């Protein structure tokens, strides 16, 4: 909301920038937020797999 | 029924694309960023006028500080000034030469894209060109010899780089002026310069050809008393820093005065203190003593009476520069002011201008000094800015040429010797990938038609006799004929450029590239 | 001005320099927006609406888009107003006479801003529009009693008018088709007998023109199609219940059979009529009314083809190409003058269906079939080919025709110097200012072309003041030739047509210092 | 598509796709004026020379940023369509109105690109046969298209489409009781069978009860001669036309009409006139001394169907004088394929007329256009500068429509392209794009052909409209 | 670029609003199919109870403004005049099998070959 | 607008009409102006008329 | 122009036409504005003013009023 552009490829800065309201859909969020705190690689494939 | 279920934030108002539309639409507006940033390129171009935000008028030519005021709002435009200025920045010279090629390989690249090409190929393909034409721009390459005595060389380059602006009535001394300040300011034994030491200030009034090299420091400020004698053949210079008041601690202190016998005595330390810091600065042997803060009354009288100029108010960058160019030292108190810390002067005298009530200080006739002033003197506001603009850039440019103490050929045949390297090296690669190399070649070619028209000719006739003439001969020298001289050979011309910073402007545009044809989504407001 | 006012609320007052700058700068902008489309290699312009439902046209000239714009300027509506006269008049010279006006006007301009007055610039002027029309009434070329000279003059004149819009491609055949339409008049000035009929689809090297005629009407039911020999005849009557009269009478009977023995009597009173419009021993019918179902069958039953629904143009145009004679009453049977053919069919053009009229005797009038691909394509072809027709036709009423280019201007720039050059005061300046648009005049189109129209211009004057009154311009190379061997003439009734409204319109805006509006509605 | 009004519109041909966009930019609405021409003029291949077109405007940014005069570039094009036709024209195939498998697949290659790509074996055939029974092999220069009838009517699939060789009316009969007769004589009644109403203010003055009566007496003596003159001829099957001022039709002469066994349809209107009289072979009557004579005719069976549950249809089939008119009844269950499957019927006859009036065969799928493309290629090399560029930049704008087949196929585009190019020039020119094989071979095996007309059409308007583009560069708002 | 003063889609948001819509209107009328279902209720906004489970009656008193609705309301009202028992079922089928070939074109399978097995099956 | 070298007046209508006349009795006709003496004068010049 | 924005809202840009036209229009109006008050036989001006506390001043000079009017 104030005009600065954020490019990351990864898909846990996605998700974060996305600011999600649904209460269902933040299930992706945190397990994402878990596996880039636990070795930081694998964000994405987890939720395609979910 | 299917209810409507609410997912992202204020979804109502957002908007979501695709990803083929938004390419089509970032070469686009890149493209017509490059077209607007066109005309300004070659000595036949004109300038451009901005308008600040409260009623500013700025005339200039230097690319960055036309796209740094130019208020976008579509990302791409706001990467392209970034990378304008970080080109600014690292190099100096060319801020739109790098914009427009890479508007050039994306425009050349869309129709790769609209043929059915994957992006990661085509990037892949402008990598390996850019490569393939940097390692054979270094073939060509020619040394140039640096020494204090054969300034032939630079000044050539310093003259090529600002033939294009509107000093160039007078860039014949800036050049010389500008190479005297590097080599004044050279720190060979570093390999490196700063900044810093060297003056730039310009003043309304006058003309445009009393630009003249300074090997002191000016300043602008005047005496404390205008009976003080303004002129001096023989003086020496004390830097201090304390002010000329009574000693005063930073911390809470409280005098008591229970008596008149403690008045008495404070009234006559007064004097005693005053009195002797007088005497202080008088057995040091200066003749002309340099503070930082204001004075008094009975400070200045006792100064006037013992004859001895001072300037007040040089709280700046005024006092490590005259302290660097006289090589005198800084004292903090009047009790450590020794005869050895005290810097040589050689012609002290101020000078004035028209009716104005403005007086400045210069200081000349010093020693090996390693900090010049550049004094600019026109009749516009915008003409001093303009001035200061080229002089900094042709300060980059030897800076540049010192630090990669090597030349090249450019004007028009550099770009053409490597479209040319990169077509021959493309019949060599029938793995799908010559098509990325025959449109890096194509794109490469953009500045000579640019330049052949802010000339005046066929752009195309001119180009393939260019192309025609180097591959019948064995000279990487022939550009495009912008003044009309007769010979296209720039190598009798006195045409030089510089090689790391094509080098670099070819290494940012191909990474710009393959970055922008990246991304392919966009979620804005 | 005063403090107590005059005027009511809302209504202005220019005065003398206000007015004159305002009416200067909208010369200066209508001459600048229409100097684009003035030399030969000129572009087109899309004139779109905004509430007709968005009207779509391309045009060339500058009559249609001054009509089509409708500004407010009084300055401008005066010009749009001249070249709306010309139109009408002779339809050919619109562009060239309000660029010599907006030149006039620019040159007004500095020479009031140099404190001159206006009276002796009018009177200048006047003098110079004389000495120029002295000079091209003297040079003038009169040709009449050769033929092959004049039917040359004549297509090269159509080509020199074609070459200016979009039929440069094709002026190899478009200019003889002029050629064999405007000799079918035999001499007249019947210009709206001349039918154009615009069809979809298709190239621009299918529109041929037929020579003998064709309608795009229906004919009746259980008639037969072809017929080998007929004689056409024109009728002006009412075969849909002719009873049509202010006379107030009715039916007051009191029983059925009566209103049927009435209905029966109208029935053979009917046939009767068609039995005398047949008494003629014709076979072809046309009428300019409806035919309803017991006309159309009986003249089925009798093996007579009857048209119906037709205007008065295509009657006047059948009566002009057939010689037949539009004749009523139907009782007078050896005087009617029918008309003769050898050949009616139908043939197929497209995807509808038009009846084909050949072999008559007179044969005036002719239709012209054009093919293109959209509508504005169409519509330009249209109106190159009906100016060209009406210029063929004014040269032909004028039987003589001046080479054009630019040895005119030259020549009237040359006269008008040479004038001034003899007469001191202060009327040399308005004559040198008549010149230089003379001169500038053709400047304009050298420079739209693309090639140095300063050189050109130079080399012009020099050979107009060397001696040689023939040279021009050449548009296929950029540089001087010989205007009475390549073939570029003109007009010269055209041209002082031209030369006269720049003048007036000279005259009148210069006589203007004041403008007063009042309270818009 | 979904208009203002809200009507969905599903169709497949690039014209009326363009016609109901309803674009607002003069070069846009000049491409639907443009495709409205071609779909007049040939009928096939309006999206082709769309796509041609935006090919050529597309490199001509190139030529116009290089600085090329527009004049120059104008020339260049029309050089290049000439020697364009002169190519196709010089590559025709002959071919003659007696092979019937030729006509069959030319009829069925315009009927595999929508929805009825698995009904085209039904579609073709009946095409083929109705165009066949219209036109004639004597002598005839083109085909009527307004002669043949297209009936849409809502129920069952599209399978269940015949082919009537007689009159098919939609509307029912106004008769209840006789439904089917077998030996009917048709006969056309123009006149209305009402009260005797002259065309002047007619009125009937009564001062006594004689008189009352009288008048009563008069018209149905007047009713009962008429109905004894219409069936003194022998009729059986009554046509009477749409009568907006007088009544057509009364109680008392119905009620006759129907005593008397005969049919009454009252629903013709005054535009399908002509249509009937072709078709059933009859002549109009508007006098009652003339419906005795020879103005009368014979027919066949003349009875009427049901459908499932939609309503009623009239069938007559069987004639004394067959004529050269037919009809198609269409059938299906949703509207919009009922109108799809119109537009390819309409699309299949156009092609079939255009083959019959040009009577020339070419290979299809993008043969031709590689073709035209290695010709020109080959020829810019003895041209001078400016010239062989225009005709480089003419050429490269052809391979779009090569790998846009490619490209909705599956397979690489570049590579197609490629492949086609280094075949067409090493001995075979019949060299297409398989879509059932997945590479490149000859495309005369697949049975797929297309008229040599209909591609020179498209080329030449959309040169045409390339060169009317770069004569136009201003934009003026009018009133 | 392209004025067409609207709105427009892609390529698969509109196949999957198309399949989203039919499983919608599949799943209205999807408890009154078997002997086991029980009846619906439509109100207006005068207050006229209409109980009814049919299925035509429904979808033609339903007035959806979705293409594809319309679509199936039409078959149902074709089917049901046609026939007249069957006018779920049929629907049912038709939104089973475009979700099914929802998930062949989504596997980068063209429509016309899913078109032709599905009209040999 | 009085003597042999005085010039024109140009006019504008209500609905948008040009008219440039020198007579001053139309020149004052055509001005719908709202002073009581500028109408007395008018009606002056329009009986001299 | 091109039908992607560029610029923000409320930014207009004149390309090579307009731009000069404008400047050269400005600048006639501003040697024209001065031009009455040149040759030694000129007159004097009026520059008065109401944002400030209603200052009147009658000079000849052309730096002071092309100072005093405030161009833009
Ligand atoms: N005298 C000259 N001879 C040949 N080429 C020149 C000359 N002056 C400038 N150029 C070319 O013009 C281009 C633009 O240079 P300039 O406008 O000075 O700075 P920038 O590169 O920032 O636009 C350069 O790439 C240079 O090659
Ligand atoms: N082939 C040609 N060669 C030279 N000049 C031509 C040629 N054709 C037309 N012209 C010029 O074009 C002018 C007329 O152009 P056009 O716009 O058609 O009519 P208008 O006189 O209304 O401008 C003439 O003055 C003539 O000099
Ligand atoms: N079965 C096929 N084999 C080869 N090419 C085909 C086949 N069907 C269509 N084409 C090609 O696809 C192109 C487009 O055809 P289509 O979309 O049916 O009509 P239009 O030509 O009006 O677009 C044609 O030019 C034709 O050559
Ligand atoms: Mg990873
Ligand atoms: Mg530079
Ligand atoms: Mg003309
Ligand atoms: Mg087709
Ligand atoms: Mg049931």
């Amino acid at each position: 909301g104030r005009g600065k552009a954020t490019i990351s490829n990864d898909g846990a800065t996605i998700l974060k920038l996305l600011d999600v309201v649904h209460p269902a859909a933040k299930t992706l969020v945190d397990i994402a937020k878990s596996q880039d705190a636990e070795v930081g690689d694998g964000t994405t494939s987890v939720t395609l797999l979910a | 029924y299917g209810r409507p279920f609410l997912i992202i934030k204020d979804q109502d108002r957002k908007s979501r694309l695709m990803g083929l539309e938004a390419l089509k639409s970032h070469i686009m507006a890149a493209k017509a960023v490059a077209n607007t940033m066109r005309t300004s390129l070659g000595p036949n171009g004109l300038d451009k006028m901005m308008v600040d935000k409260d009623g500013d008028v700025t005339v200039t030519n230097d690319g960055a500080t036309i796209l740094s005021m130019m208020d976008v709002d579509h990302q791409i435009a706001k990467l392209m000034v970034e990378l304008s200025k970080s080109q600014d920045d690292e190099i100096g010279d060319g801020t739109t030469g790098v914009v427009v090629l890479a508007g050039a390989l994306l425009e050349e690249a869309e129709q790769l894209l609209d043929r059915g090409i994957h992006p990661i190929r085509i990037a892949d393909g402008y990598e390996q060109a850019a490569r393939v034409a940097i390692e054979h721009l270094d073939k060509i390459s020619d040394s140039v010899l640096v020494d204090i005595k054969d300034t032939e060389p630079l000044i050539q380059t310093a003259k090529t780089t600002l033939g294009s602006k509107v000093v160039n009535s007078c860039h014949r001394q800036m050049a010389e002026i500008a190479v005297n300040a590097v080599l004044t300011v050279a720190d060979m034994e570093r390999r490196d310069v700063d900044f810093e030491l060297i003056k730039v200030e310009g003043k309304v009034g006058g003309r445009l050809e009393d630009t003249k090299l300074i090997k002191g420091v000016i300043v602008d400020k005047d005496f404390s008393h205008p009976q003080m004698p303004k002129k001096v053949e023989d003086a020496k210079i004390a830097i201090l820093t304390c002010p000329f008041e009574p000693p005063k601690p930073k911390t809470k202190h409280k005098l008591d005065v229970t008596s008149v016998e403690d008045y008495k005595a404070l009234q006559k330390y007064e004097k005693e203190k005053f009195e002797e810091m007088i005497q202080q600065i008088k057995e040091t042997g200066a003749n002309l003593a340099i503070c930082q803060w204001g004075f008094d009354d009975e400070a200045n009288h006792l100064l006037l009476q013992n004859n001895l100029p001072a300037v007040r108010w040089v709280g700046g960058p005024e006092i490590e520069l005259i302290a660097i160019a006289t090589g005198g030292r800084i004292v903090p108190r009047f009790s450590e002011l020794t005869a050895e810390k005290l810097g040589f002067a050689g012609l002290v005298q101020e000078i004035s201008f028209g009716t104005t009530k403005d007086k400045m200080l210069v200081i000349e006739q010093c020693k090996n000094s390693r900090a010049v002033t550049i004094f600019i003197r026109g009749g516009n506001k915008m003409i001093i800015e303009e001035a200061k603009r080229s002089l900094h850039d042709a300060l980059c440019v030897i800076r540049n040429l010192i630090r990669d103490n090597r030349v090249v050929y450019g004007g028009g045949a550099a770009e053409i010797s490597c479209a040319l390297a990169v077509s021959q090296e493309a019949d060599k690669c029938p793995t799908l990938e010559q098509y990325a190399m025959r449109a890096f070649a194509d794109a490469l070619e953009v500045i000579p038609m640019a330049l052949s028209e802010n000339s005046g000719m066929n752009p195309i006739q001119t180009m393939t006799e260019v192309r025609a003439r180097q591959v019948k001969e064995m000279n990487p020298a022939l550009g495009i004929d912008c003044l009309h001289k007769g010979t296209n050979d720039m190598k009798q011309q006195h045409v030089i450029e510089t090689l790391i910073g094509k080098k670099q402007q070819i290494s940012l545009a191909t990474q710009m590239v393959r970055m922008i044809l990246k991304i392919d989504d966009i979620r804005k407001p | 001005l005063a403090p107590v006012n005059i005027f009511k609320a809302g209504a202005d007052e220019e005065r003398a320099e206000t007015a004159r700058l305002t009416s200067f700068i909208g010369a200066i902008a209508i001459g600048d927006l229409v100097k684009s489309t003035l030399g030969p290699k000129g572009m087109d312009k899309i004139l779109l609406s905004s509430g007709r439902d968005a009207s779509l046209m391309v045009t060339n000239d500058g009559a249609t888009i001054l009509k089509n714009i409708g500004v407010d300027n009084p300055a401008a509506k005066v010009l749009v107003d001249m070249s709306r006269v010309q139109d009408d008049e002779v339809g050919d010279g619109t562009t060239s006479v309000t660029v010599l006006a907006a030149e006039l006007l620019r040159e007004a301009e500095s020479l009031i801003a140099k404190k001159i007055h206006p009276q002796t610039i009018i009177a200048g002027w006047r003098e110079a529009t004389k000495a120029a029309r002295e000079a091209l009434l003297s040079s003038a070329v009169d040709h009449g009693s050769d033929e092959v000279k004049f039917r040359q003059d004549l297509m090269n004149i159509a080509g020199t008018t074609l070459s200016s819009k979009l039929l440069t491609h094709h002026k190899d055949h478009f200019t003889k088709l002029a050629v064999e339409a405007v000799l079918r008049l035999k001499g007249s000035g019947n210009l709206e007998a001349i039918h154009i009929i615009k069809k979809l689809g298709g190239s621009l090297a299918d529109s041929y023109l037929d020579e003998g005629f064709l309608l795009d009407k229906k004919i009746g039911v259980n008639q037969p199609k072809r017929i080998e020999n007929a004689k056409i005849l024109i009728a002006n009557t009412g075969m849909d219940t002719d009873k049509i009269k202010i006379f107030g009478s009715r039916v007051r009977v009191d029983s059925t059979a009566k209103v049927a023995e009435i209905e029966h009597a109208e029935k053979e009173k009917m046939k009767e009529k068609v039995e005398r419009i047949l008494k003629h021993g014709i076979n072809c019918f046309i009428n300019r009314q409806l035919i309803y179902n017991y006309p159309e069958q009986l003249f089925g039953a009798a093996g007579v083809m009857a048209i119906e629904h037709a205007d008065f143009a295509g009657v006047e145009r059948l009566a002009l190409v057939t010689g037949g004679e539009i004749a009523s009453t139907f009782d007078h049977p050896e005087l009617v003058k029918l008309g003769s053919c050898k050949l009616i069919e139908e043939v197929m053009i497209g995807e509808d269906k038009l009846i084909h009229f050949s072999g008559v005797a007179l044969g005036e009038a002719c239709t012209i079939v054009l093919r293109g691909a959209t509508q504005q394509i169409l519509d330009e072809a249209e109106r190159s080919l009906h100016d060209a027709l009406c210029v063929l036709a004014q040269t032909v009423k004028d039987s003589r025709t001046v080479y054009g280019g630019g040895c005119s201007e030259m020549l009237m720039a040359h006269a008008v110097t040479q004038l001034a050059n003899r007469t001191p005061g202060k009327e040399a300046v308005a004559m040198e200012s008549y010149a230089k648009a003379l001169r500038m005049l053709p400047t304009i189109i050298a420079d739209n072309a693309g090639y140095d129209s300063a050189d050109l211009v130079a080399q012009l004057r020099a050979a107009h003041s060397e001696g040689n009154t023939t040279a021009g311009l050449d548009m296929r190379e950029g540089t001087i030739g010989d205007m009475a061997i390549l073939g570029i003439t003109e007009s010269f009734q055209v041209k002082r047509q031209v030369l006269l409204s720049a003048a007036e319109a000279a005259e009148v805006i210069l006589r203007v210092d004041n403008i007063i509006k009042a309270a818009p509605r | 598509i979904q208009d203002g009004k809200g009507d969905v519109t599903i169709t497949n041909d690039g014209a009326t796709i363009l016609k109901q966009m309803q674009v607002l930019h003069p070069a846009a609405r000049m491409l639907v004026e443009l495709s409205k021409a071609q779909d007049i003029e040939a009928g096939d291949g309006t999206t082709s020379v769309v796509i041609i077109a935006g090919s050529l405007l597309d490199s001509c940014t190139k030529l116009l940023q290089k600085g090329i005069h527009p004049t120059i570039i104008s020339e260049s094009f029309q050089k290049a369509l000439e020697k364009g036709i002169e190519i196709l024209t010089d590559m025709s195939r002959p071919v003659e109105l007696s092979d019937r498998e030729t006509l069959l697949n030319s009829a069925t290659t315009s009927l595999n690109s929508k929805v009825v790509s698995q009904y085209s074996s039904l579609l073709s055939p009946m095409s083929v046969n109705a165009v066949m029974k219209v036109i004639d092999p004597a002598t005839a220069t083109s085909v009527d298209l307004r002669d043949i009838k297209i009936v849409k009517k809502l129920g069952g699939t599209i399978d269940d489409c015949e082919l009537v060789e007689g009159l098919v009316l939609t509307q029912k009969v106004s008769n209840s009781g006789i439904t089917r007769v077998e030996k009917a004589k048709i006969g056309l009644i123009q006149f209305c069978l009402s009260a005797p109403k002259t065309d002047m203010d007619n009125q009937i003055v009564v001062s006594d009860y004689a008189q009352m009566d009288r008048v009563l007496r008069e018209e149905r003596a007047y009713i009962l001669n008429l109905v004894k003159q219409i069936k003194k001829t022998g009729c059986n099957v009554l046509l009477i036309q749409k009568s907006i001022l007088r009544d057509a039709l009364s109680d008392l002469a119905l009620h006759f009409l129907n005593k008397m066994k005969i049919m009454v349809i009252k629903d013709i209107e005054r535009e399908d006139i002509e249509f009937i009289c072709k078709t059933i072979g009859t002549k109009p009557v508007a006098h009652i001394d003339q419906f005795t004579a020879d103005m009368l005719g014979s027919a066949e069976l003349a009875e009427e169907v049901n459908l499932n549950g939609s309503g009623k249809l009239l069938k007559i089939t069987g004639c004394a004088s067959p004529g050269k008119t037919v009809t198609i009844v269409v059938r299906g269950s949703n509207k919009l394929v009922i109108e799809e499957a119109e537009r390819s019927i309409h699309d299949a006859l156009c092609v079939i007329r255009c083959l019959v009036k040009k009577r020339a065969l070419i290979a299809g799928g993008g043969a031709p256009e590689i073709e035209l493309a290695l010709r020109l290629t080959e020829y810019s090399r003895t041209l001078s500068g400016m010239e062989s560029y225009c005709v480089r930049a003419f050429a490269d704008a052809m391979e779009v429509i090569p790998s846009t087949l490619a490209e909705n196929a599956g397979l690489n585009p570049i590579s197609t392209v490629t492949e086609l190019r280094n075949r067409h020039a090493q001995g075979e020119k019949t060299a297409g794009i398989n879509v059932r094989k997945g590479g490149i071979s000859n495309i005369l095996e697949e049975l797929v052909v297309q008229p040599l007309l209909v591609s020179v059409s498209a080329l030449t308007l959309a040169t045409e409209t390339v060169r009317s583009i770069l004569k136009i560069d201003d934009v003026v708002n009018t009133r | 670029p392209l004025s067409v003063f609207g709105d427009r889609s892609t390529g698969e948001t509109i196949r999957s609003q198309n399949v989203m819509a039919a499983a919608s209107i599949a799943n209205i009328v999807k408890s009154s199919l078997g002997p086991v279902g029980l009846d619906k209720m439509l109100v207006d906004d005068i207050g006229d109870v209409t109980i009814t489970n049919d299925g035509a009656t429904i979808l033609k008193l339903l007035e959806v403004e979705h293409p594809a609705a319309k679509v199936l309301c039409e078959l149902a009202d074709l089917q049901d005049k046609e026939v007249g028992d069957g006018t779920t079922s049929v629907v049912i089928i038709a939104a089973e099998l475009l979700k099914n070939a929802d998930e062949l074109v989504k596997q980068k399978i063209h429509p016309t070959s899913v078109i032709s097995g599905y009209r040999l099956a």
